[PDB]
DNA sequence: AGGAATCCATTACT
DNA sequence: AAACGGAGACCTGGTCTCAATCTGCGTGTTC
DNA sequence: AGATTGAGACCAGGTCTCCGTTTCATGAGTCTTTCCCGCACGAGCGGGGGTGATCCC
DNA sequence: GGGATCACCCCCGCTCGTGCGGGAAAGACAGTAATGGATTCCT
């Protein structure tokens, strides 16, 4: 039960007779349409219809992403055309019973060191609301950068403190990668178990659980580096799209998601980062031939 | 294959019917002028380029010039041109026609011939019946407008009901029979609704121009006439 | 009252200027109006000779679905239908 | 370089109560003669056209065909290159109209028109005439008001002009 | 008892204090409006709007035409307010008996000779076609004008042969001025007595008073010596225009219409042009100074 | 409001979901977004589709479309559908339209009961046939009975029209057939799922959480689908067959056609109130000023963006 | 449902490329669409804030007799109040 | 007697 | 005198090609 | 690789005065009757939206 | 009572119908012109 995550970038697509060729930048690719399971296509790349029509029978699932996934943009069909996790996620959202079990799950998750699962939820904002407080507190005399409160505008982007700026943008960096996989397996991102009201509101929840270890931190260590004047938002987002590179965070919540919805560990469909250029050895067993 | 009739000029079915112009415009300090098949106003600060096919009848105040060649491109739109000027209007104009059926004034001839017809008309006239510039202004807006559509259909000025003996004698029997109706009432609103360092030229002109768009006065014209000689 | 809108260039000033009697212009050879629907081929048809060289095109209130229908006449920018809908053609050179 | 002249003539004006009546055209490239016309039946003619060329339904009846299978055959020998003609523009506009009808298909060429390119050259009065452009450029034929006639017309006006 | 017709061309007109200025380049005019009956504008002339209001409250004609009256335009009051010659005018058109009378004054004013007491309408358009079909006739072979026939095309006149574009140019000539003239005298054109039902209908009716006199013969006259390659119908037009100029067929329309109206000798008006730049020794009595 | 950049914009500016056209159709041509601008690029020139009055813009044989060009489609809510031969081959949209997502909660919570999934099986088949009593019976002879329904309504009207009907039904899922009555009829429908795959997407519907079929992530379009494919799209399919001659196009004379039934059905009008319907949502003036907020069993819904430590 | 008319002097091509996604070309730097009163003010706002140094002009019916009301921004073809009557106003030398 | 000029009869055209 | 029309006059806003730089437009524990 | 910004060169076309040239583009010896075409008007109506009752909690 | 369910208008956009005021198109209205047959003259 393994997943191909595929990422391809700047590349035009299309198929010769029965499989995927891949015409980038620096070579061509003829990677096999039974592999691409789940396809992240980034920016400045294009799609042939023939290329749909041999991918759209094997139930892969087209995302358009950014740059190694750092936003989304649209999505098309589920991974394997399943819709088990929708079904399940439906079930768990409807009912309070299992409404919080997963939502002492997630908070768990965020308190590794305490187990709050017995404390009723009202309290639990109040808990959270001092360790993201902490985490701001740290964070902040780690890099000795000037922290009081956070305050931000949706309609201001540009105003305000840098870090505010800096944190608010390496934010929607990550929502960008979670929405990206939730879209693919086919979760709905309206159904929110925490957040509840926006189209958004899974994907604030499920990218919480990444909150306090990976956005947070950048933001805050690229900010301290940073000087006036530079262009934060882009600055943010590319030091988040590096460390989407290795793409350990692709398989560590791509495991989270039905380890929060409560799947057997065999229906536990593992996704795998792989890589046109980064897993040359890797896919040449299979059978795929490469042009230069 | 193109069959072309000649062009250049309109025919009066390429203009759209008395009903569909608008009411009137009013034009202060100005030189009229005709460049490139197009009727100009023209100020200090600039030229205006009036669509004289929408525009029912073109009032000029005091201090304005006008070109032949404007005159007669006025005339083939038909609308009526008519100088105002202080106390009162002063003297009209017209083109030719814009409806080729004489009936109406074949009937209106008829009505004012015979003594009993005027008679019919003018008991008939009787029943849609039941601060000078201000007032100025509502006239002549009033007298404009139906001397266009009188105008426009070739109903004779000269033959009037009640006015008789002037040439413009059918326009003060049938201007008259809305002034105590529409402009009493905004004339008074303007008198009452009046402030120092506005435009009274602009402003009373303004609300004029609502009113008639307002209360359809446009649309009762044809119809009133229509009815009133039995066509 | 519906709406129909003329645009014009390179053509002789005369027709730049006799389309004023009836539609007012915004900007270089472009007018706006309201007339009915017969008065509008009679502009246009004076726009089909008065015309000469140049390029011309006319909008108006239509009763296909989007509100609206294009008239081209030798003109860069060809109409070509998409199932009862009106697109702008801008072959290459 | 490939063009088309085609010469139509309706019933009328209007898209909805008008229907064509007579449909010709030759392609004008490399001179090679493929001379092609067509006819439509009909019961009703207006006047007008019946004092300026003369149809009668016993016309339409003894030599026009099916309207849908003469516009499929236009459209199948239209689809290579440019449809031109003297005031084509307006014929082309109303043809393509009539495709939406019995659904030929989407029509692709430059609506460019020979007429336009032909008052250039005078730009002095507001009105013009087929015998007055072609004694311009020397062309004394009259109009015969056929397909073919006025296809070889204007493969001669086209030959004379080259404006484009 | 006497009414001036002045025709002006080719200036601007104002006033200095109360007088009308022409603005030829010729000189200056200062001609005053006591005197003035009608005024008559030619092509290429301006009147301002305070130069009209002395001519509307002094009860004047503004009336605009062509080259002195080849073609009408506009026009506005008729003469001093005066309405004594429609209302006469109004009474005869309605009356069949009084129709009959004038429309019989009319044939007998075209031929004096023939009996018309006993014609009706028809009798009258029958004769006069019979009369201009042999006047037509007879004049065409006086001129060696080879006539096929008269067919006059409304929507394209161009062609033809010469004469038709020469004698409708010709015929549309002078139903410029009559119109003109009937206009500033104050009878509306709508009431015909043998044509009806038409804007020009009464112009229909008078015009035919100097249709067989001026029209035809300098119709042919132009047809005659028209020439390959020419606009027929400009030449005519010139030709008509000089015709104009002479005011004794002018002082005719003013004569016959008073006549024709049944108007009494004591209320019959006589008019006649007044030329700026012709008649500058008998207007110095009246008060008219000139200035170059 | 915030700044206005070339290629975004909200969902205030953009029309709703009943004032928008139906669909565009493409065919060899390649798809670009240059200077700001949806483009088609044909084999002979280019034209700029206003993807603000397209509710869907369908993909045919031979197109191409980049990355940056379904960014721009997305924003503005356009589904992609890629329909080449043998039907539909895959789906593709964007960001749900508006901000609400009420109409999605209430799906999830009725298709998880039975009593209330059968009632909403039994409301959406008595729109299909509201002369029947359907409220007793239970969902597997509702495939039977709708699909007789279907399969006798396409036997007569194909007899009617005289195009003989192979019995093969219309299966999305890998549709087969190449004879004239097929391509008709196939191309037919299809525009009619590139229309309710936008408005699921537009008001926020799961396109994979249906009633009646269940089983692949596009479920919900094709329990919806039905509710006109054998009002709408049936009829006119089977008519442009008919009159289909041969050696012509009849894809964009049988395209053509849909759009005359669409406009004159009042489809959109009628399509979204059905939506409301079959989800049986009450009517309010919601403002919804406050769209996300936090969820609390024990006190309705805490708002965002407050730090409850202190 | 009131008709709009957008022109467009010596903008960023980016907004004109931009707003074909609202309007179709009938001429060049020239757009027209069938919008209602909400979102053809909206558009307003965002041809006002990206035009910049530029000129821009529109046109949609209204309840005046002409039929239509001007709205124009920063444009060499200002327009003027007659008595209500929006008509284009045309500065000279 | 026959044609031909004339006249009348007549349709026909302006 | 006005106005058109042409032949000049030179105007410039748009179209296009060319590197260069970019992957993108950013609230959900802000009060 | 697909897309945007900018600088660069381009230039057709809008605009200008000057110059020449027109004073305009062309029917109605007869109206009357019976036609045709129209978009005009009202008014019929659906159709829900809003409003108002019962129906269900 | 409130929400939930089943029905109340209004009325206004929408559709359609006649229909009216316009076409155009012929068909009337008189004496001559022109053609041909009867009459008369001529071979």
């Amino acid at each position: 039960d393994r997943a191909t995550f595929i990422y391809i970038e700047h590349a035009k697509i299309n198929r010769v007779d029965s499989a995927v060729t891949v015409a980038e930048a620096k070579g061509v690719v003829r990677i096999p349409a039974a592999m691409i399971g789940v396809l992240l296509l980034g920016p400045g790349t294009d799609i042939s219809h023939r290329a749909v029509e041999l991918l759209g029978d094997t139930g892969t699932a087209l995302v358009w992403v950014g740059e190694q996934g750092v936003r989304y943009y649209a999505s098309g069909r589920a991974l394997a055309r399943s819709t088990r996790f929708l079904v399940k996620q439906a079930e768990l959202v409807t009912n309070e019973r299992s409404r919080l079990r997963v939502a002492r799950r997630m908070y768990q998750m965020r308190f590794p060191t305490e187990d709050v699962s017995k404390l009723t939820m009202q309290q639990l904002r109040s808990h959270e609301g001092a360790r993201v407080r902490r985490k701001y507190r740290e964070l902040s005399k780690k890099y000795n950068v000037p922290w009081k409160k956070r305050v931000y505008n949706p309609d201001d982007f540009a105003g305000g403190d840098p870090i505010n700026q800096a944190l608010s943008a390496a934010h929607v960096a990550l929502y960008g990668l979670v929405h990206s996989v939730v879209a693919a397996l086919g979760l709905s991102p309206g159904l929110g178990f925490v957040h509840t009201g926006h189209d958004r509101s899974f994907i604030y929840d499920v990218a919480d659980l990444y909150k306090a270890e990976i956005t947070v931190p950048i933001a805050f260590a690229v900010a301290a580096e940073a000087e006036e004047g530079q262009d934060i938002g882009q600055l943010a987002r590319l030091r988040t799209r590096d460390a989407f590179v290795d793409g350990k965070i692709l398989k560590r919540m791509v495991k989270d998601l039905q380890t929060l919805l409560e799947i057997p560990e065999e229906g536990q469909i593992e996704a795998e980062p792989l890589s046109l250029w980064d897993d040359k050895e890797k896919l040449v067993p299979y059978g795929v031939n490469y042009s230069e | 294959m193109a069959g072309p009739i000649i062009a250049g000029k309109s025919e009066s079915s390429e203009l759209p019917r008395v009903e569909d112009r608008a009411t009137f415009i009013y034009i202060e300090h100005a030189k009229i002028n005709r460049v490139d098949s197009a009727v100009t106003v023209a100020e200090a600060k600039g030229v205006v380029r009036i669509p004289a096919a929408m525009i029912g009848v073109l009032l000029l105040g005091p201090g304005t010039d006008i070109s032949h060649r404007a005159v007669e491109l006025l005339g083939d739109t038909g609308t009526a041109l008519v100088w105002v000027g202080e106390q009162g209007v002063r003297y009209y104009a017209s083109g030719r026609a814009l409806a080729r059926s004489t009936r109406f004034l074949v009937k209106q001839a008829e009505l004012v011939t015979n003594e009993r017809s005027r008679l019919r008309v003018a008991r008939r006239m009787y029943q849609m019946r039941f601060i000078n510039q201000a007032l100025s202004a509502a006239h002549v807006a009033l007298y404009g407008l139906v001397h266009s559509v009188v105008a426009a259909l070739g109903l004779s000025p000269g033959l009037g009901f009640v006015h008789t003996g002037h040439d413009r004698s059918f326009i003060y029997d049938v201007a008259d029979l809305y002034k105590a109706e529409i402009t009493v009432p905004i004339a008074f609103a303007v008198a009452a609704e009046a402030e120092e360092g506005q435009d009274i030229g602009q402003l009373a002109r303004l609300r004029t121009r609502d009113a008639f768009v307002d209360g359809k006065i446009l649309k009762r014209m044809v119809k009133d006439l229509q009815t009133l000689l039995e066509i | 009252m519906p709406m129909t809108v003329i645009t014009l260039k390179n053509v002789p000033q005369s027709l730049r200027g006799d389309l004023t009697r009836w539609m007012q212009e915004i900007a270089t050879g472009v007018y706006v109006g309201n007339f009915n629907s017969r008065i509008r081929e009679y502009l246009w048809r004076r726009v089909q000779e008065t015309m000469g060289a140049g390029e011309a095109s006319m909008c108006f209130a239509a009763r296909n679905e989007l509100g609206y229908d294009f008239l081209t006449e030798n003109a860069s920018r060809s109409v070509i239908d998409y199932d009862g809908l009106p697109l702008i053609f801008i072959p290459k050179e | 370089i490939r063009y088309v002249v085609i010469d139509i003539e309706t019933d009328g004006k209007d898209a909805k109560r008008n229907h064509i009546l007579e449909i010709g055209a030759i392609r004008c490239e490399d001179g090679k003669e493929t001379h092609f016309t067509a006819l439509i039946s009909g019961d009703a003619v207006p006047p007008s056209i019946t004092k300026l060329t003369g149809i009668t339904a016993t016309l339409l009846q003894k030599e026009g065909q099916e309207e849908k299978k003469v516009l499929t055959a236009f459209r199948e020998f239209i689809g290579d290159d440019d449809l031109v003609g003297y005031h084509v523009s307006f014929d082309i506009e109303f043809l393509r109209q009539a495709f939406k009808k019995y659904g030929l298909g989407y029509l692709k060429n430059k609506t460019h028109d020979l007429l336009r390119i032909v008052k250039k050259e005078q730009l002095f009065q507001a009105d013009y005439k087929l015998e007055t452009s072609l004694q311009s450029y020397g062309i004394h034929k009259k109009v015969p008001h056929r397909a073919l006639g006025d296809a070889e017309l204007v493969k001669c006006l086209a030959k004379k002009l080259n404006k484009f």
